[PDB]
């Protein structure tokens, strides 16, 4: 739509709030993606799933961090995504290592 | 073959030092003395300038904790910041521990070299990291002796560590438990209301540092010993660089096989992760039955003064309440301590039985190894 | 990590002696405690580090009437050690008061090496029960041990005497010494005088000299034992984690020891295993069950057939075994030791527990009540009344042993749920 209310949507999601039970919330998350919504900094995928492999092999996930390079060869072949760097960093910060557990997820 | 000696030799290696059908077949009296001359040259000089023999055999004692001496002092030196989260630590930390254990044990009557090549390092941190986690030695490879420590062979030796880590760790907890009970059977010995939980508790740790004391020794003369002694015997033959390294790919293949990095057998590490979990556990039961004594104890002690602070009677009414929940806490002791036990049988159960279920040969050996009396495995309730 | 030992009595000193002797035969060093310029082990068991490096042995030097002492004086060993831990009657009473009235001196020696060292592992005793210098004086010193240090471990060495049958109070002062052994030590070597007088007479035609040959063996037995501690192995390089695995229950702490030399003046590991199982082959003497069985082997081995070796014994059934949680025979290899002379390379060790001990037990046990019921041997000693007026120890140490036996008779049982 547009990325104002975009980010409405969002607040939407995450808080069981609405947008006018809370735009306090959503004034916060126009205070940093505002003066951030542009990019002007170096960003290559190859970097950020090579990343996520890293962590996996430290989670003895051993047989998903071979799944997940059979599913991001599908994440640049579909590739209807514009940034497919901002949604893996995006992951790959939001992650935890909630130890060993192996076992393939059959993708 | 010859030209991928010589070259090798003249570049990389930096020696300057001179090396020198019917068309009626000149070419095979030749060929074959100059290899007989060269090939054994560039594996002499190369040993005597930056050791490949050496450095290996030190990975083993050092990386692959073949020591004992050394990693001993080494942890205990290193037992705090590692039961710490190590999300909140860095490398200068860890480096700074090393220089103590290498003066105090014998690795002062080795060679500067090696010491000089042993470092630490940290790894990239997870986001919930504890020391026990992840944590590694270095003792990085590099030279021209490199070509025998393959890249993905330094990165499977870490991945080695870890496990190896935890298993060595667990042998000083679970003895730290020990001595708890021990420190605290010799200070409670004339109470007769917590000797029935704490002869509970005992006999609830016995039966660990046992299963997993034979699981230890598995790890030395199969994971360990022969698979060094493989390594032995194909450096000692080899004629060529290109044996060097396939020794080496043997010396990975049969730690990590036996280690259950391998695929197959992922599902058994899972469930030992679990028994190191509950010796956690008892290590907290231990060591609350025992704080619940000291604070009998103490009450003993404040009791013994009142009555010299009275007579020069009006305590032992205060006295019996305290006896009284004492003696009535005894039950709750004995269904958490019973629960742990029965939780701890039924997990031994399906591990014994699964490695006679299992892949490959090796891992079957380690369920003989673990009960011989056939306590289990044969008559699964505790006979 | 750095073990302190402790020898007291004439008999300690003497085998503690033979000890250090055997162990700077065993290592490359001098008498004069100077390495050799062809010297590896780990020397930070025992051997206090001096500035030289005079590899000082760890030991304290206690003595009640000094009079092999004085032998121990005028040696070329005495240039060995003495860290200055030399000092100045032969029942328990009065060895015990005795030692009360001096403890703080001895306690001074005992705090001069423990600061001394570098850290503190544990104390090892060198003891002999009913040794009339040893008794009394090492019950109490025990006493002060474990009283002054709960953070420290404490292993005992101690003989069993019997020499086919002179003291005849020695039930009493031995009821008093193993009253302190059950419940104030951590770990015991139990030795039998009658076993090794037996093999001592079967290797030789010695029955008089006996003391210095059954030195020699229980040399090899306490060396044998801190082998793998003062060898770069993997396992057991430490005592605590030695002594954990084989003790269900810290009342049972008791040690049988086996050794396959008998008469010491290719191979392989399945055939000492089995000749090991055979009590001929143990130097120790219903149904009796191993608690639990180690063992651990030196010498010329391949070890990559030992668990072709070990399918055989589980195969055999050879000891029946204690009806609960589950034991194992534990197998342990250790290095052969360099910079001695080595003939016969293979010598296998046994560590277990075993239930018959508690019949030899049982043996004082009778012989301490027909004494104590015919009235007739306490000889009114001087001591031994001004100590205890009421004679109630005899007492306390008869209710111990009988629930000690007790618990040996319920660990028979399959359950030992039940109280012991």
């Amino acid at each position: 739509k547009s990325p104002n209310v975009l980010l409405q949507n969002l607040c939407c999601r995450i808080l069981g709030r609405s947008e006018a039970d809370v735009a306090q919330q959503f004034q916060y998350a126009v205070r940093v993606i505002g003066s951030n919504f542009a990019p002007t900094v170096e960003r290559d995928e190859f970097l950020v799933a090579e990343k996520i492999k890293k962590e996996l092999i430290r989670q003895r996930r051993e047989a998903d961090a071979a799944l997940f390079s059979e599913l991001h060869r599908k994440l640049h072949s579909q590739g209807v995504l514009k940034n497919k760097w901002s949604i893996l960093y995006l992951l790959l910060s939001l992650s935890e290592d909630p130890r060993r557990q192996p076992s393939k997820v059959s993708s | 073959l010859i030209g991928k000696s010589i070259n090798f030799l003249h570049q990389v290696c930096h020696d300057q030092t001179p090396t020198t059908t019917d068309l009626e077949n000149a070419f095979q009296g030749k060929i074959d003395a100059a290899y007989f001359e060269t090939s054994k040259y560039l594996l002499d000089v190369l040993n005597k300038k930056y050791s490949l023999l050496d450095h290996m055999q030190a990975m083993r004692r050092y990386l692959l904790l073949g020591q004992g001496d050394f990693i001993r002092h080494l942890m205990d030196l290193l037992k705090p910041e590692l039961v710490r989260p190590a999300t909140t630590l860095y490398q200068h930390n860890l480096t700074g521990i090393l220089e103590t254990a290498v003066r105090a044990t014998n690795a002062q009557f080795d060679s500067p070299e090696i010491l000089r090549r042993l470092d630490v390092r940290l790894l990239e941190v997870s986001p919930g990291d504890t020391g026990w986690d992840v944590f590694s030695l270095d003792y990085h490879v590099d030279g021209p002796i490199a070509t025998v420590f393959t890249r993905e062979c330094m990165s499977h030796y870490l991945r080695v560590f870890n496990f190896l880590w935890r298993a060595k760790r667990m042998e000083y907890i679970l003895t730290d438990i020990r001595k708890g009970h021990m420190c605290n059977a010799k200070l409670l010995r004339n109470m007769p209301e917590f000797s029935g939980v704490l002869h509970q508790c005992h006999i609830l740790a016995s039966e660990m540092v046992h299963f997993i004391h034979q699981m230890q020794y598995y790890i030395t003369f199969e994971v360990l010993e022969c698979s060094w002694d493989e390594l032995w015997n194909k450096v000692q033959q080899a004629q060529d660089l290109d044996h060097i390294i396939a020794a080496h790919e043997v010396f990975l293949d049969t730690i990590i096989s036996r280690c259950l990095l391998d695929s197959d057998s992922r599902a058994l590490l899972n469930q030992l992760r679990a028994v190191f979990d509950q010796i956690i556990e008892l290590q907290n039961a231990q060591d609350a039955i025992y704080r619940a004594a000291l604070e009998e104890l103490q009450r003993r002690l404040q009791f013994e003064e009142k009555k010299k602070q009275r007579e020069i009677a009006a305590e032992e009414e205060e006295e019996n309440k305290r006896i009284g929940e004492f003696k009535e806490s005894i039950p709750k002791m004995c269904s958490q301590l019973r629960i742990l036990t029965h939780f701890y049988q039924g997990i031994v159960q399906q591990f014994l039985v699964l490695l006679t279920t299992s892949s490959d040969e090796s891992l079957r050996f380690l369920s003989f190894r673990l009960d011989f009396n056939e306590h289990y495995k044969a008559r699964e309730p505790r006979l | 990590r750095e073990i302190i030992t402790l020898q007291l009595g004439q008999c300690g000193n003497q085998i503690g002696f033979e000890f250090w002797k055997q162990l700077c035969a065993e290592h490359g060093i001098s008498p004069e405690g100077i390495v050799e310029e062809f010297a590896t082990d780990r020397k930070d068991v025992f051997f206090y580090q001096a500035d030289d490096e005079h590899y000082i042995p760890r030991a304290v030097l206690l003595d009640l009437e000094p009079r092999v002492i004085h032998s121990i004086l005028n040696s070329p060993y005495a240039k060995l050690y003495n860290p200055e831990n030399i000092y100045l009657g032969n029942n328990w009473a009065s060895g015990f008061s005795q030692g009360e009235k001096i403890h703080e001196d001895i306690f001074d020696i005992i705090d001069r090496e423990a600061d001394g060292s570098d850290s503190l592992e544990g104390f090892v005793l060198c003891h002999s029960i009913a040794g009339g210098t040893g008794s009394g004086l090492g019950s109490y010193l025990l006493e002060r041990l474990n009283d002054r240090y709960p953070k420290k471990l404490v292993q005992t060495y101690s003989v069993f005497p019997n020499q086919d049958e002179d003291v005849v109070v020695q039930p009493y002062n031995s009821l008093l010494t193993l009253k302190r052994l059950t419940q104030n030590a951590d770990c015991v070597v139990v030795l039998d005088n009658t076993a090794l007088n037996r093999i001592a007479t079967d290797r030789l035609h010695i029955q008089n000299p006996s003391f210095s040959q059954i030195n020699q063996l229980v040399s090899t037995i306490m060396s044998a034992s801190t082998t793998t501690l003062r060898y770069p192995g993997y396992m057991n390089n430490d005592l605590i984690g030695l002594i954990a695995s084989l003790i269900p229950t810290p009342r049972l702490h008791f040690l049988m020891t086996g050794y396959t030399p008998l008469t010491t003046d290719k191979t392989t590991v399945l055939d000492v295993m089995r000749r090991l199982l055979q009590p001929k082959n143990v130097m120790v003497s219903t149904n009796h069950c191993y608690i639990a069985i180690l063992n651990i082997i030196q010498g010329e081995v391949d070890p990559t057939q030992v668990h072709k070796s070990l399918q055989r014994i589980r195969e055999r059934k050879l000891a029946n075994f204690i009806p609960w949680g589950p034991a194992s025979i534990q197998v342990a290899l250790s290095r052969k030791s360099p910079y001695l002379p080595s003939a016969h390379r293979v010598s296998g060790l046994m560590m277990a527990n075993h239930t018959s001990i508690s019949s030899l037990f049982e043996r004082t046990c009778r012989q301490y009540d027909k004494l104590r019921k015919r009235e007739a041997f306490l000889e009114q000693f001087r001591k031994e009344d001004m100590f205890k007026d009421n004679f109630d120890e005899m007492d306390t140490s008869r209710e111990i042993v009988q629930q000690l036996i007790d618990e040996y008779h319920a660990a028979t049982r399959p359950d030992y749920i039940s109280w012991g």
